[PDB]
DNA sequence: GGGACAAAGGGCTTTCAGAGGAAACCCATCCG
């Protein structure tokens, strides 16, 4: 909680908006840590939590039904048949803009470390999007608590995702507590044996699953304690964030 | 005999954004409108093949439009594209016929299609059906603050030019190693005031409507892949049929329900073989693969 | 009334799953079945060529039987005896296939974990039933296999109307005012 | 035997716009105002066919209207037309089938649909019920910086005149491939002092209106569509009855529930196929094919 | 020249199966 970095009203085109089987819309913070993550290798500096909020959004097509994205034969066993109308599997699209907050932890200037985050955002992508616009970086320093509402402040206006835990299950929750479910982890099935058709020989493979939880979206001027905005990697292969499960 | 692996992928080089409208006048192009959908409902009768006994009866549809208003008489179109480099590196799979495939590679000339690549955007390919009915088109194009602004007509039929060539050899720079470069694309054309104007529309399942065009908060506007369709219309390097496609494996057009580079021996994945297995290809075979190559995609079977 | 069904299944190529890859591409032949999952009310799902079966003299196939009123824990347990214990339970057998299918990194302490993520059977059709009945205009609508939608899935062929999803659009920040 | 595509379909050729109504004085035409629409509320009775019962109670509706004001008499109509060319060019499909159809078609004579068309805008066709009750109509036609007036009567009856053949040899020249030509029309009223208009009505579902029009920006305006089907009303060509109607496919009035052009070996799918199919048409029927084929519509299944 | 295997490609294809169903939500502050 002591440096951070602001890069707001960010234009993204062509979001996949498929998180999931049955999750449509908003790309998990799972997407947002691994964009932190990516970060973090390329540039070589250390980041600790990673904060998002939505601006606009909208998935494309209407109410229900969303769309679908006109395929292509692009596979090495056609030829003959390959004129006229190659099958679907659909996959739908979205577009939004989004609000981004870092925690760095970056002492040896102030002016350098906006230059190397606009060197990899121009160069970087949302959940398989384009990035159209973004505005000039700033950094704010927070020492105490009391402060942190400022550097929260200052991510207005966006909607932040706060956790709120599960009790049973997404299903029966969504229709009594009327919140939505997000993936906030994966869990391991079975080891992946043959190596040969994976894009690393050296990292371990497994199957996975997701694993759901129950989130909620507020306003950044009602948050009660930051700590509860920031998600970051836990144990077991889950995302969590700081201040746990958000109360009021 | 360096078999082709089972998966092979590749990102895509070209990034275009979604093209938004606006509409203004001819001598006050500084203050832009936004332009609206709607929705109306039409009548009219039944015509359709192999039902003539249901032909007396009527028909009522809904659907949507975008048009100028009556006050404007000029349509702008903007949008943006991002042009990178790292071509020759697979997203998955390749520790072999990747470097063979670039090592067979790098000899043909980027020159040429960075020249295309820009002249589609330049002359005036990039917006679709819009186009007709307009007596003059002007685009305005930006770079590294450099501005340009070309009133060039014959789309087809790629011919030399002055001003296209500062773009293409920094095109051609970026393509052959290098960062990013971005261009920033304005249309204004001279449809007249009330015209029609053709935004993109999607495929959506039955709903209260027949007919939807794609939007942005109310908006009208144009998908991102329509926009980098007509950016790769180049290969002209095939036995016939001038007026030239898109560059796709297995080159079809789906509209026209026809397949160019079929079964005759002209094909991406068997050029793709024959290149790194010992023969070298002649220069439009090199200049047809990296092109595609530059195109993503995931090739496997 | 069971076993013949069962012998119409085994000799086909059949499997029975839990958990598949098959829901987010058709060309996919992932089958895997986990034990630790399976309850009062778990839902499974099974994947023969081209569907074809046998239907029975009213007209039913696995899919339905099975899933009808909970039968398959009356049978996995062993409290139809373990004549038709023994026969399902060979069934359950995995199945790798990575062909076409996401791949991502994942931080594990120190290192990274490379995952490939597939969905599960019970979720979708637990989700569709139970909510089809409790009145949630909140979601979309997905149809898969596509025009012959019989050679993706058993539920896929006989769930022809769709299967549901969740809608996860956020509140949006109007604009010409404050917020 | 050459079959038709099953996707096959054709632009439209001919686009105008929506109307303009303002109320102008027959002497001081330079100066316009607008015409609102309004709302009213009325009382009448209730004579349905078959009840008898419920004749004795009263009715109250709610409606719009518009009319001239009291200080002006003379109804204004103003609009533009666009025609642009390169028929025979199918938008989706058609590699053998429509070069076949181009082929057989291409003699006819352009120079009478050209020549109909202008005379259906210049005799007056394009405004509808609002020329009943008018001892003068007058028409403006503005194209290459070249003004034409007209006052002719015999809306019907195509007869020769000199200025029509000006525009039409115009037409006709873009119509056999070229770019595209534009109409600026303006019609000239004598309706009188407070006379009612007859604006475009619209087709709503249930709501407390029982009628409400076509308005712009709360302007009395008419469907571009409707302008459109005064334009090609040019299908003289069948067996009978005179005063022709517009072409379409199973030529068909819905107004008057009879379908012409039924089941009787005259079709516009029939003669289309038997064109190619060895054995061509007369001049009557190709006229009608090209006309169809300016139209749009889709042609395969 | 004959037999077997694999791969690629096309075509003769063609085998396989099957009617549910009902409706516009979340939410009011920094800054010049």
């Amino acid at each position: 909680m002591r440096k951070f970095i602001i890069v707001k009203n960010v234009k993204v085109d062509g979001i996949n908006a498929k998180s999931s089987d049955i999750t449509v819309g908003m790309p998990p913070a799972t997407t947002f840590c691994g964009l932190g993550e990516t970060m973090s290798i390329k540039t070589g500096i250390v980041v600790k939590a990673v904060s998002y909020g939505s601006v606009k959004f909208e998935v494309r097509g209407s109410r229900f039904n969303t769309s679908v994205t006109k395929f292509a034969w692009q596979d090495r066993g056609n030829g003959g048949k390959a004129n006229n109308n190659s099958p679907i599997q659909p996959k739908p699209l979205a577009d939004g803009v989004f609000t981004l907050c870092f925690e760095v932890e970056w002492e040896d200037c102030a002016e350098v470390l906006v230059d190397k985050v606009t060197n990899f955002i121009n160069t970087a992508r949302i959940a398989g999007g384009t990035i159209a616009s973004f505005n000039k970086p700033f950094v704010k320093v927070a020492k105490d608590a009391e402060e942190l509402a400022s550097v929260k402040n200052a991510m207005m206006p966006c909607y932040v995702v706060v956790d709120c835990g599960v009790e049973v299950n997404i299903f029966e929750d969504a229709v009594n507590r009327k919140l939505q479910p997000m993936v906030n982890g994966y869990k391991k099935l079975e080891k992946i044996v043959d190596n040969k058709h994976m894009r690393d020989k050296f990292t371990p493979a497994y199957l996975a699953t997701p694993t759901y939880t129950m989130i909620g979206y507020k306003m950044v001027s009602n948050v009660d304690n930051f700590d509860q905005a920031l998600w970051q990697y836990g144990e077991n292969t889950k995302v969590k964030t700081i201040g746990g499960i958000y109360n009021d | 005999k360096l078999k082709a692996p089972a998966v092979l992928a590749y990102s895509r080089k070209i990034n275009p954004t979604n093209a938004l409208m606006f509409a203004v006048n001819w001598s006050d192009r500084d203050n832009t409108t936004a332009v609206m959908v709607g929705t109306k409902t039409v009548a009219g009768t039944q015509s359709v093949r192999g039902n003539p006994n249901d032909a007396d009866k009527g028909n009522i549809q809904t659907v949507n439009f975008a048009n100028l208003p009556h006050n404007k008489n000029t349509l702008l179109v903007k949008y943006n594209v991002k042009f990178v480099g790292d071509v020759f590196k697979a997203e998955l799979g390749g520790g072999e016929y990747s470097n063979t495939l670039q090592t067979a590679l790098e000899n043909t000339d980027f020159g040429t299609l960075a020249y295309r690549y820009v002249y589609n955007i330049a002359a005036g390919r990039t917006l679709w059906r819009n186009r007709v009915g307009a007596e003059s088109i002007e685009t305005v194009i930006t770079v590294n603050d450099q501005t340009f602004t070309f009133s060039d007509l014959l789309v087809n039929e790629f011919d030399e030019d002055v001003d296209v060539a500062e773009i293409a050899d920094m095109v051609a720079g970026v393509l052959s190693g290098e960062g990013f470069v971005t261009l920033k694309v304005e249309h204004y054309m001279l449809l007249g005031e009330g015209s029609e104007v053709f935004p993109s529309q999607e495929f959506v399942e039955n709903s209260k409507l027949s007919k939807q065009l794609f939007d942005l908060n109310g908006q009208a506007a144009m998908h991102d892949q329509k926009i980098g369709n007509a950016i790769r219309t180049i290969d002209t390097w095939y036995e016939d049929a001038t007026t030239p496609i898109a560059v796709e494996p297995y080159g079809s057009v789906v509209r026209n329900g026809v397949a160019y580079r079929a079964g005759n021996k002209t094909d991406l994945f068997t050029l793709m073989d024959g290149a790194v297995n010992g023969k070298s290809l002649t220069e439009e075979d090199q200049m047809f693969v990296t092109a595609n190559l530059i195109r993503g995609g995931v090739f496997g079977g | 009334m069971i076993k013949e069904m069962i012998e119409d299944f085994i000799s086909k190529g059949g499997l029975i799953f839990t958990h598949s890859g098959r829901y987010t591409n058709t060309n996919n032949s992932c089958f895997i079945f986990n034990k630790n999952d399976i309850g009062v009310d778990t839902k499974v799902d099974m994947y023969t060529p081209k569907s074809a079966g046998i239907k029975n003299e009213e007209g039913e196939n696995l899919w339905q039987v099975l899933n009808k009123a909970n039968m398959f824990y009356r049978i996995y347990s062993g409290e139809l005896g373990e004549e038709l214990q023994y026969l399902l339970k060979s069934c359950c057998t995995a199945k790798e296939d990575v062909t076409t299918l996401p791949q991502i990194y994942f931080k594990n302490g120190e290192g990274y974990d490379i995952l490939v993520p597939i969905g599960n059977a019970h979720n979708l059709i637990s989700g569709t039933e139970y909510l089809w009945e409790h009145k949630y205009y909140n979601t979309f609508t997905q149809k898969l296999g596509g025009s012959n939608p019989q050679n993706c899935t058993h539920a896929c062929n006989k769930m022809r109307g769709g299967f549901k999803q969740f809608n996860c659009t956020p509140p949006q920040v109007e604009d010409n005012y404050n917020a």
